[PDB]
């Protein structure tokens, strides 16, 4: 999974 | 007073101008210093790389005079560079070229004057030259070497510098090798961050920071016969050609639509009274096809004034920046004076390249290769300088620049439908390798294939140079069953020297220098010779193999395909017969346990270090009938292709396909003989069928079965 | 003894210092994989993304990539062959900004996050 | 790379091709590259697949 | 044929100690005895190619000119690492605006080393 | 160095190219230091290295 803010 | 038009000026080039300012490399300029400075012979020889810098050296040391940076010893003297044409061209008559020597070497040995000597190539002094003609390995300055008396400096290639030493090994004592080193790619980006200044004052184009470290580390992993220096500064003067062309005047791509306006639309013209056959069908289709080529007209033009907008943007916001800070240059940097526009007008500015350039940013990923508007200098745009020079084919991988990289797998996947994890790595390998991700030093794209003798093993692999690079060219077949001797070894990497083909180079080894980019097969593994494979080994491995000459070979960007059969004797009994129905429950575990089983097989034949070598093994499932339906198909689609000409359009309902597979498919032969069988009995017919005048232009072959198993001539308009 | 039959004993005489290396034991492999990161961030320093990897993500990469018998090759071709595939696929379009602290970690779900910070 | 020497044939690699033959301004494949870096580290990649004759060069 | 023979190197020290003032009294800079058996055994442990009452001179001969560049002007590191100084400085005023994002590091490695290479000094 | 002579036609070391070849300058590489030198030991490294063609020199 990606995570970004 | 000495004339020196006999060689040529070289303080005075200086003082005009042509040479100010030289990146300086102080352990080579001491080399030079300290050479002339002592009690014996002074010379020094420039000796290193070709593709390094041999002049630029010497031509430096004129700059450290005129500024005082030298002894005491070395100051007020003047180079002399030589013009070699003038020894024998000035030879009118005998008589008359001797007295210059005597002009020469008188101002050389009691002059005590300014005397500094500079050789573009000691090769033109002793490697040619006629004894009548002036210096030659036969003439004088032999026993005068020995002396300090006369001061010059050279510049030779090492390799070349070699034949001196073989010549009669006299010079090798009077010269002295000063090794000239490889400049080492991080002090060439200070090298050409030091050239800021004179290339964009040269023509004027603005030229990005991120490029000219991209312009020296690209030229590292791919150009291999230029070196560190020459490849730095020669892209950006091939930077040149490729920006002066398009932004001076209309760009090419405009140019490129607008040779389709009267090339395509000359056709019309010449059919009037041609009541001839098929090609009238041509209106059917032009008058659309000029649709398809007319609408790319209409936005290329709306996109150039856009871009050209952007040029109407920043070509003037850049003006204001010397308004904001040439007013805080002179003591109000100091005093902060205005409070008002240095933090409002200037962070705005910042945001239009915030705003504006980012939109030129994203101008890249669409225009990856080419620039219609655009004076920055993108790292692509220097890579495609590397595609316009290297060996690379028109278009391919690289030039649909990372967004038809995601396509790619749809394309490979209309050639086999089947065997989707096979596809899935090689999915990943032309990403890893066409955007700019990790190249290492492993070749990307290596990966081993097994299946029975019939399945699509090197299908895959044609279409990985068909579709990928659209030439056909990048494909080099290895038979590897023509590698059955122990001698056979040799026909790879070359033959050792003085022995039988050593002028050749290896046959694989050549291949590969002339296409470096492209895909590597290896046919038939399992009849090849078992000290061939301790080749691979390497080459896997690493991407150097050195050869006859000791020549580097890269295999970066070069997928290497290790197609091989070695499962019939273990897809032995039809195991997966029928696999029809893909076994969610039990033949999907058999997949687990025959390809471990067949790591059982690369541990025995191979002596299983390929499996550390190896990226990836694929099996191949065999073809089931659900595959077939597609498949078979697809040969008829590259039928219509061939056969326009004959324009006979063959239609396949879905009755003709189960009547080829159920009388000639298993899962031995790999639906090998079913495309034969139906070359054997419906298309040995059209070649007599044609021949007579029934099938011959305009006739709808209408195929079909009615379980009566006979073709038939049911025919339409 | 093999090293007289193949290499014709004089090369033991000589040859000053034959080493022998152990297999990869994997107290090394937390720092031998850790390695290949900064390794792997000098061939990234151009994009300036910083990929930083802790302990709670080598622990998944090892279970699922070591074998001793090969000595930790494939856990090599595991990091680059897999969990680098999309690292190089989300930055095609934009979804990987050049200046993120890229860090990799498992919430024992069997299942991985990329977190983006920046 | 010493998966090239599996040959006993390819022994004059290293030291040369012997005089009369083709490598003059080639001089040898390891001795030249000494001669141009006589500080070095020096490979043997494979030593398990060259020939027993390439290791009696090494022998001096 | 009246053969002349390499003159056996621990005999060259004899022949550099006769040839010193010849090379003190050229310039001025004293030489050490301690140096000459060491310009000896260079040549015999090292270079093969030129051969031995050359290369027992000739590096002393580099010798020479070696001391000369120090004392007869600038010495080695002070004039080496105020180049540094000012093509560092040279590369700052190429760029003296950028975009972000990447140079920003750039920036915090030319600038920084200024601090670093004045105390140097 | 015994070495240099395991091939077949490394002969050519000792009593220099034949003529008539590439080479032929330096007569012999062998028999012209001992030429130089014809007070001397002569040394052969190993003698097992050898093909056998060299030996039939040794005999002379
Ligand atoms: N230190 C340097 N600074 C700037 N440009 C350099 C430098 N070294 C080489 N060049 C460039 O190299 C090009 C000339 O090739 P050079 O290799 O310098 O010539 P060379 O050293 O004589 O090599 P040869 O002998 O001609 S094959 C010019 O474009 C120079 O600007
Ligand atoms: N999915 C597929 N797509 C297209 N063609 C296929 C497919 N599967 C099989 N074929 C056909 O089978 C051939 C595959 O070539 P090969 O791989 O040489 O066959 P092979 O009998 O396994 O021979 P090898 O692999 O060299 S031992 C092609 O010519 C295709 O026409």
């Amino acid at each position: 999974d990606v995570d970004s803010s | 007073l000495y004339i020196e038009q006999f060689g040529s000026n070289m303080n005075e080039k200086v003082r005009n101008g042509k040479l100010q300012g030289i990146y300086g490399r102080d352990e080579e300029i001491r080399a030079i210093i300290e050479s002339l400075l002592r009690y014996n012979k002074n010379s020094p020889v420039l000796v290193g790389n070709p593709g390094t810098g041999k002049t630029t050296i010497v031509e430096g040391l004129v700059y450290r005079i005129e500024k005082g940076d030298v002894p005491k010893e070395l100051q007020g003297y003047t180079v002399i560079s030589l013009n070699f044409r003038k020894f024998t061209s000035g030879t009118s008559y005998r008589g008359e070229f001797e007295t210059r020597m005597k002009n020469i070497i008188k101002e050389l040995k009691n002059k005590k004057n300014k005397i500094i000597l500079f050789v573009d190539e000691i090769h033109l002094l002793l490697g040619a030259g006629k004894a009548e003609g002036g210096t030659d390995a036969a003439n004088l300055l032999k026993p005068v070497l020995s002396k300090g008396e006369i001061k010059l400096i050279g510049a030779t290639t090492i390799a070349e510098y070699r034949k001196f030493i073989e010549s009669c090994s006299a010079f090798e004592r009077r010269f002295e090798k000063i090794l000239v080193e490889p400049p080492s790619v991080d002090m060439t980006v200070k090298i050409l961050r030091s050239l800021k200044s004179k290339y964009e004052n040269f023509y004027g184009i603005n030229i990005t920071d991120k490029a000219l470290v991209a312009a020296a580390k690209i030229s590292d992993r791919f150009i291999k016969d230029r070196y560190l220096p020459d490849k730095a500064i020669d892209l950006l003067n091939k930077a040149c050609s490729f920006l002066q062309v398009q932004l001076s005047g209309k760009p090419r791509i405009i140019d490129v639509t607008e040779r389709d306006i009267e090339r395509l639309s000359y056709e019309i013209s010449t059919l009037e009274k041609d009541v001839d056959k098929v090609s009238k069908k041509k209106y059917n289709k032009l008058i659309k096809e000029f649709e398809e080529k007319k609408e790319q007209l209409k936005k290329y033009y709306e996109e150039y004034v856009i871009t050209g907008e952007r040029l109407k943007r920043k070509k003037e916001i850049e003006k204001k920046l010397n308004d904001l800070k040439e007013l805080t240059q002179n003591y109000v940097y100091s005093n902060k004076e205005p409070p008002i526009e240095l933090q409002n007008s200037l962070k705005e500015a910042q945001q239009k390249y915030l705003e504006l350039y980012k939109e030129t940013v994203a101008y890249v990923e669409a225009k990856t290769h080419n620039a219609m508007n655009v004076d920055a200098v993108y790292q692509e745009h220097v890579s495609y300088i590397y595609l316009r020079d290297s060996g690379m084919p028109l278009g391919s991988l690289s030039f649909e620049s990372s967004k038809g990289a995601l396509k790619l797998y749809n394309s490979l996947s209309k050639s086999i439908i089947g065997n989707e994890d096979i596809i899935k790595s090689l999915s990943d390998a032309v990403v890893k390798a066409a955007t700019g991700m990790k190249d290492p030093e492993k070749p990307i794209g290596t990966f081993l294939f097994l299946g029975p003798t019939g399945v699509g093993k090197t299908e895959l692999a044609k279409t990985l140079a068909i579709e990928l690079f659209n030439s056909k060219d990048n494909l080099i077949r290895v038979n590897m069953s023509e590698f059955t001797e122990a001698h056979s070894v040799s026909k790879i990497t070359g033959s050792p020297p003085g022995y039988v083909g050593f002028s050749d180079s290896g046959q694989l080894t050549e291949a590969v220098r002339e296409k470096p980019h492209s895909v590597v097969l290896f046919d038939e593994l399992e009849k090849a010779h078992a000290d061939v494979f301790k080749v691979l080994l390497q080459i896997l491995g690493d991407g150097y193999i050195n050869d006859n000459h000791r020549r580097n070979i890269d295999f970066s960007n070069t997928i290497i395909i290790m197609t091989s059969n070695l499962g019939a004797e273990l897809f032995k009994k039809k195991l997966f017969f029928d696999a029809d129905n893909s076994g969610t429950p039990e033949y999907k575990r058999v997949m687990e346990d025959v390809r471990l089983s067949l790591i059982k097989k690369c541990k025995k034949v191979f002596k299983p270090e390929f499996v550390n070598r190896i990226d990836k093994i694929g099996v191949f499932e065999p073809l089931n009938k659900k595959n077939l339906h597609k498949i078979v198909a697809l040969r008829f689609k590259k039928l219509e292709k061939r056969l326009e000409e004959k324009n006979i359009q063959v239609s396949v309902s879905e009755k003709a396909i189960d009547y080829i597979i159920d009388q000639s498919y298993d899962p031995e032969l790999g639906a090998r003989p079913t495309l034969i069988f139906i070359e054997s009995v419906i298309m040995t017919k059209f070649a007599i069928m044609y021949l007579k005048k029934e099938l011959v232009d305009d006739m709808d072959v209408f195929v079909d079965y009615n379980s009566k198993a006979k073709n038939l001539v049911i025919n339409l308009s």
